[PDB]
């Protein structure tokens, strides 16, 4: 037959692959030769895959066998899969009030499309499966951790992200309702109340090791961070695109630059941690503001997030862009300009910021004007060693990138501790790095909780310092010592009395050994 | 009473445990929304749910009939649980409320006078019922580790005549089990005296087995790692240990738990199978009445059945269901996202199979022996809050919608599919036209084949009849659409964009009674490929579209969207020839239009909105254009919520109902001028919201139906002037929540009068009302 003679080779190879291992020995001959050997008799197109063979070990010897394929920290170890989902397309908030919407954003609830969620162009392949899942945030959860089961991941620890538009302006019953289906679809528990959710949620297997939720940042007020904290969130997103006002004021912005200053404040002051939002070639700007602006954010003390996304401005069919590039009073920049731009800037990028993204990934066939490939800092990378100048992104430098793409290990850790101003706060930023090649093996944020601008009743009480986050990729006993000097730290540096760390719900059973007790959604513990 | 309800509608929960079985009279009882629902599968004439027992106030988490009594406990995530006892011999009346635990209750398994609680908060609360009268008194209450293990399924177990187990699963991967002894006043000597082990997940359910051979019987626990454990309870004297002096070599995975329940009950409770490949979590399983056959209903959209080997003494796969593709809320593609709560009862010789279909309606699967299984009807209805149920032309079927992303097609059960008519007309789900991707709220009936429908979104729809629901209709409830076999065919749901296409080219006949289907459709059929073709969306509107009407003359459709400012308070109205729109607007109102009606006369359209003021407008006959006619200013204090348009032969009348807990009936009047001033007014006790008048004339009295916030129906006769209460319908006939669309059916059959009603206690009703 066709297809017969390829499940029961897939069978075949599965039992003498697991005979084999039982007592400890390997294949020789990369199986889908040995398949072909047995099921291509008549060579009748029959194309098995890693995935295929995967999904056909038995339970018992699958959850034993299946990791013993893939050693990369970040993919299989760490286990943080990036699980992200959608909410319902809506209107963003701020076109009520200032009368029409931003001029960049593609896509939306009144664009040529009529089923991607705002700032999304439906064809990414989040955005099919939004739809596929009908925009359900139980359907998204489940398909997309069984997807990254069958793929032969062993995730542990999924950490989901909420994208699409401004989440946080929808009717409180439906953000509720949201973040309870997240976490059901999770943990399992099939319940209804936020309260009892997370009580389930933090002794569940398959730990929700955090959550993101990108909003605006007025938004973000005393109020709304208390919501995103009760719902476990861990790791905020906020659209800046320009520190000049004009920009803001000319993109139909609707915030003030201050009005960003100051939520960045309050919410790194909250326990959050908070990566912007950075768009260049924005009209108006050119490319001596662009670089001004670049390397201001890291040189004024009031921005210096722990994140960043550098978004360069794409024109798509439909937006507010579209009546203004075809009347060509706005020209994007070249090719070779940009990559060039984009090499200065993260030649700036000092060690602490992790660089999460670059330019977006809309489709090519999409986009009127802008980047024209798709790997941006792949060349930029290039035009980086060019120049001389190395990057010093976090990403950049951590170690699972680095066995699979660089292949070099790392062989001299060190503690290195930086200790910065911002916000209003003193920031210390702990981390096991490789001094000679620039390897970054374990990293902790830490900040001193500044009078001025914290308001948790969990602080306000008494001193405290709060551990925003703590990251280990790559015997390994790291996260004990980064917590063991952030403790010494707290104690004598900072004149902290309580130190609690902000911590998604998955996790909160990892301080537990460490000495920590629950205090409202941070897991603090006394000094 | 001559008034009866025909028909009801819900929908099932969602949780793991929402319904059970009565078993000396089969009666399933699960759990919808705020209330519970009765239902009889194996009725003669094939009648779904038919009562709705109100009481709680949140979602009712899980229900327990009571074995060997006539109790059955409910459990509410409103921190209630409640205890409704058998009445009638098909009625159950609420007797106990316990409140208590603070928390949501989410396990609850009970035995004769003896109940299991688990509080969410991570307490088991065990209850015996007192002696001398029908009533729990608080037996015992203890926790496990306090803040670590919250429990997640009960079951316990009579195993001597005043001892008793109790299995707890939890958020540990480690099966606790405590046993205690009935005081005949409370209980005594419980602690949890095992913790079975060899599972590495949760554990979602479990269940014990009826102790057919006494000394010896099964347990078994499903988890979430996709594995089922059989566990051997062996009592003293068929304990059966292994000799110890002479090594035999046991492995730690078969360690024996052996206790004493007081001091002389060991019981030796060991680990017998492991149950292996379910392909994702074991959301219910049950085991049977006698066979020894365990039912696993898990949640990949698939539910099977397991039995002994007769050869090797392991356990295989005797019977699976489920494979037809679905994945419950949704179905492009399956695999984890169907089958919730399952019941498993036979009759004479029919193992029945019950499941919630994640998408609110029951599936039923009909074996005769182990393998020879059809699917037989089951129930339907809505899972969220109901809110336009527009009645076909001339009352044939009825459309409803829900803020579930759904609308469907209801009518009654008549012809049979040999010709004759049935005995009683009993209402079944005839089709799913909008499998949508937005809240859906307002639709209403174009024609018999065509119906205008606008969710949550700055357009609207327009659907045409497809052949195969209008061919299944014309076999069953004989549907006389004049024989025009030009309508397209039946659609799907498209796997690309939203706007439902025809269907033609792709549909993974069938209107013949040679075809598959000789009763009302099956869920597969009726959720995957039984839609409806899209006409034409209709572009105009800027916000999301709030209320929508159509003129008797089936040419011009009135429709608004919901806004916070005159500039979007304005009503559009669209040509049905060119489903393009009108080029001015209508503004009066700064809030949004509420309730929108086209006269009986198409040439008066009527809006009410939040600004308690209604208004009416001409109509140019010549240029299908509006005008502002008539205005008020202070008809109502508070809110106004529906307008509706008393008949033609009762004069140029209409009427509006309000919070000020008040309706207001105004007739035309040329006195001193030309206008509709209130010539009567009533007052309630509770904030009305929908009121539904006949389009009939009876007895020189037109039939007003008001409908209450708390559900109350009432019906009225109103003659000049006076209105006369024509009756209020009992809390046993009524909805528990918001009523939101009350709509007179045009049609009467055999002397009846039916009245369709849509609540927010995500049910819709169809009411009887005998007037000759
Ligand atoms: C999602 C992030 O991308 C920004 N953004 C908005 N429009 C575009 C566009 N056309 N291309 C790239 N980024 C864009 C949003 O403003 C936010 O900063
Ligand atoms: S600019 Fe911000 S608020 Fe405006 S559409 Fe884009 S994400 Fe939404």
């Amino acid at each position: 037959p066709e297809k017969e003679r390829f499940i029961q080779c897939c069978a075949d190879i599965t039992l003498e692959l697991t005979d084999s291992l039982t007592s400890g020995t390997t294949r020789e001959i990369n199986l889908n030769g040995l398949i072909t050997k047995y099921s291509k008799k008549y060579k009748l197109k029959q194309q098995p895959r890693l995935t295929d063979i995967i999904n056909s070990i038995p339970d018992q010897y699958k959850k034993y066998l299946l990791p013993k394929l893939k050693a990369k920290p970040v993919r299989t170890a760490s286990g943080i899969a990036v699980v992200a989902v959608m909410c319902k397309p809506h209107r963003c908030p701020h076109i009520a009030y200032t009368g029409n919407i931003c001029v960049y954003c593609p896509g939306g609830p009144d664009s040529d499309f009529e089923y991607s969620t705002q700032s999304y162009t439906g064809y990414e392949p989040t955005s099919m499966r939004a739809i596929r899942a009908r925009y359900d945030p139980y359907e998204q959860a489940r398909g997309r951790v069984e997807q990254l089961k069958q793929l032969g991941h062993s995730i542990d620890k999924v950490e989901y992200v909420l994208m699409g538009g401004t989440f946080m302006s929808l009717p409180k019953e439906y953000r509720e309702d949201f973040i309870v289906k997240l976490h059901n679809a999770l943990s399992g528990f099939n319940g209804n109340d936020i309260d009892e959710a997370i009580l389930y949620s933090q002794q569940s297997l398959t730990k929700c090791v955090g959550i993101t939720i990108e909003t605006r940042p007025d938004y973000c007020t005393q109020t709304h961070l208390d919501d995103m904290l009760k719902y476990g969130c861990t790791r905020l997103e906020i659209g800046v695109q320009s520190l000049y006002e004009d920009v803001a004021r000319d993109t139909n912005r609707g915030h003030t630059v201050r009005s960003v200053c100051e939520t960045f404040a309050v919410s790194k002051d909250a326990g959050y941690k908070v990566v912007s939002h950075m768009m260049p070639d924005l009209p108006n700007v050119g490319m001596e503001r662009d670089i001004e602006q670049f390397k201001e954010y890291f040189e004024n003390p009031d921005f210096r997030t722990d994140g960043l996304k550098i978004y360069p401005t794409l024109v798509i069919r439909g937006t507010g862009l579209y009546e203004l590039w075809k009347t060509g009073r706005y020209k994007s920049y070249s090719a070779n300009a940009l990559v060039d731009l984009v090499a200065r800037i993260l030649a700036l990028v000092p060690p602490w910021t992790r660089i999460y993204r670059v330019q977006r990934d809309i489709p090519m066939p999409l986009v009127t004007s802008g980047v024209d490939n798709g790997n941006l800092r792949e060349l930029a990378l290039a035009r980086m060693k060019d120049l001389g100048t190395t990057c010093r992104d976090v990403r950049t430098r951590e170690v699972g990138i680095q066995e699979v793409h660089h292949k070099v290990q790392p062989d001299q850790v060190e503690l290195i501790r930086r200790d910065y101003y911002a916000n209003g706060g003193w920031e210390t930023f702990l981390s096991y790095e490789d001094p000679k090649k620039d390897i970054l093996i374990g990293l902790l944020r830490l900040r001193k909780a500044s009078k001025k601008y914290t308001y948790r009743k969990e602080f306000t009480s008494q001193r405290t310092s709060i551990v925003r986050e703590l990251h280990v990729y790559g015997h390994q006993g790291f996260g004990t010592l980064l917590m063991e000097e952030a403790e010494r730290i707290a104690k004598e540096e900072h004149g902290s009395e309580k130190i609690s760390v902000i911590s998604g719900v998955g996790v909160r059973n990892y301080y537990g050994k460490l000495g920590y007790e629950l205090d409202g959604p941070y897991m603090s513990k006394r000094i | 009473e001559c008034i009866t309800p025909e028909a009801i509608f819900i929908g099932a929960n969602k949780q793991t445990q929402v319904s059970d079985i009565h078993k000396v009279k089969k009666i399933v009882a699960f759990g919808a929304g705020k209330t519970i629902a009765l239902w009889d599968p194996i009725e003669p004439n094939n009648k779904g749910v038919y009562a709705t027992l109100k009481g709680h106030e949140a979602e009712v988490t899980c229900v327990r009939f009571v074995p060997d009594s006539d109790f059955m406990v409910s459990a509410s995530e409103d921190h209630h649980v409640k205890i409704w006892k058998f009445t009638d011999y098909s009625h159950l009346q609420c007797i106990q409320t316990i409140q208590h635990y603070s928390k949501t209750i989410v396990a609850l398994s009970a035995l004769p006078s003896l109940i299991s609680v688990g509080c969410a908060d991570g307490t088991i609360s065990i209850w015996r019922q007192n002696i001398q009268n029908d009533e729990f008194g608080l037996a015992h209450e203890f926790t496990i580790k306090k803040g670590f293990f919250y429990p997640l399924c009960l079951s316990l177990s009579k195993v001597e005549e005043k001892k008793y187990l109790l299995a707890i699963g939890g958020t540990n991967v480690n099966v606790f089990i405590a046993s205690f002894i009935l005081s005949d006043s409370g209980i005594e000597k419980c602690r949890v005296v095992a913790e079975l082990e060899g599972h590495e997940d949760w554990v979602k359910s479990l269940a014990f087995r009826h102790q057919e051979t006494p000394g010896d019987y099964l347990l078994c626990s499903g988890s979430q790692d996709r594995y089922i454990r059989l566990w051997r309870i062996r009592i003293n004297d068929l304990i059966d240990d292994s000799e110890e002096d002479s090594k035999k070599l046991t492995l730690l995975s078969n360690k024996q738990y052996k206790f004493q329940i007081d001091d002389e009950l060991r019981v030796g409770i060991n680990f017998e199978a492991l149950i292996m490949g379910h392909d994702d979590w074991i959301s219910s399983l049950q085991w049977h009445e006698s066979r020894l056959q365990l039912l696993a209903a898990t949640a990949d959209t698939s539910l099977m059945v397991w039995e002994p080997d007769e050869t090797s003494g392991i356990w295989v796969c005797s019977l699976r269901l489920g494979e037809m593709s679905s994945k419950g809320a949704s179905t492009a593609t399956g695999s984890s996202g169907g089958f919730w709560s399952c019941l498993w009862f036979t009759h004479e010789r029919m193992d029945f199979f019950l499941t919630n279909g994640k998408t609110g309606s029951w599936r039923m699967w009909a074996t005769k022996d182990n393998i020879i299984c059809d699917q037989r009807l089951g129930i339907s209805g809505a899972t969220k809050d109901v809110t336009d149920i527009a009645w076909s032309p001339s009352g044939e079927y009825l459309l409803a919608t829900s803020l579930d992303q759904t609308t469907r097609l209801f009518a009654p059960w008549i012809y049979d599919a040999s010709g004759r008519k049935r005995e009683i007309a009993t209402w079944h789900e005839f089709s799913r036209p909008q499998i949508h991707g937005y809240d859906m709220i307002c639709v209403e009936t174009v024609t018999d084949t065509r119906f205008v429908s606008g969710g949550d979104e700055k357009i609207l729809r327009s659907f045409d009849l497809p052949k195969g629901v209008a061919g299944m209709l014309q076999k069953f409830v004989g549907i006389q659409f004049e024989e025009k076999s030009e309508m397209p065919d039946s659609a799907t749901v498209p796997v690309l964009g939203l706007s439902n296409k025809a269907g033609e080219d792709d549909a993974n006949d069938i209107t013949d009674p040679l075809s598959l289907l000789e009763c009302p459709p099956m869920e597969d059929q009726l959720q995957r490929h039984l839609l409806w073709p899209e006409v034409e969306k209709l572009y105009g509107h800027g916000f999301e579209i709030t209320c929508l009407d159509i003129s008797p003359d089936q040419k011009l459709i009135a429709s608004a969207c919901r806004s916070n400012n005159v500039q979007n308070a304005v009503i559009r109205i669209f040509s049905t020839e060119n489903w393009l729109e009108i080029k001015p607007a209508l503004p009066f109102h700064s809030l949004t239009i509420t309730r929108l009606k086209f006269s009986k006369d198409g040439k008066f359209l009527l809006s009410v909105c939040r600004d308690r003021k209604w208004a009416l407008w001409e109509r140019n006959m010549e240029d299908n254009t509006f005008e502002l006619r008539f205005k008020n200013e202070k008809p109502h204090t508070r809110i106004i919520w529906d307008a509706d348009w008393a008949p033609l032969e009762f004069g140029n009348v209409f009427v509006t109902a309000s919070r000020d807990k008040t309706v207001k009936v105004w007739r035309h009047q040329k006195e001193p001028a030309d206008d509709y001033v209130l010539e009567a007014s009533i007052k309630h006790t509770k904030a009305v919201t929908a009121i539904s008048i006949h389009d009939s004339m009876i007895r020189e009295k037109i039939l007003i139906s008001v409908g209450l916030e708390n559900g109350e129906i009432y019906l009225y006769s109103y003659t000049l002037g006076k209105f006369e209460l024509i009756t209020q319908l009992n809390e046993d006939i009524t909805p528990a929540d918001k009523i939101t669309r009350l709509r007179w059916s045009h049609l009467k059959r055999n002397g009846k009068l039916f009245l369709g009603v849509g609540s927010s206690d995500l049910s819709t009703r169809i009411y009887s009302l005998a007037y000759e």
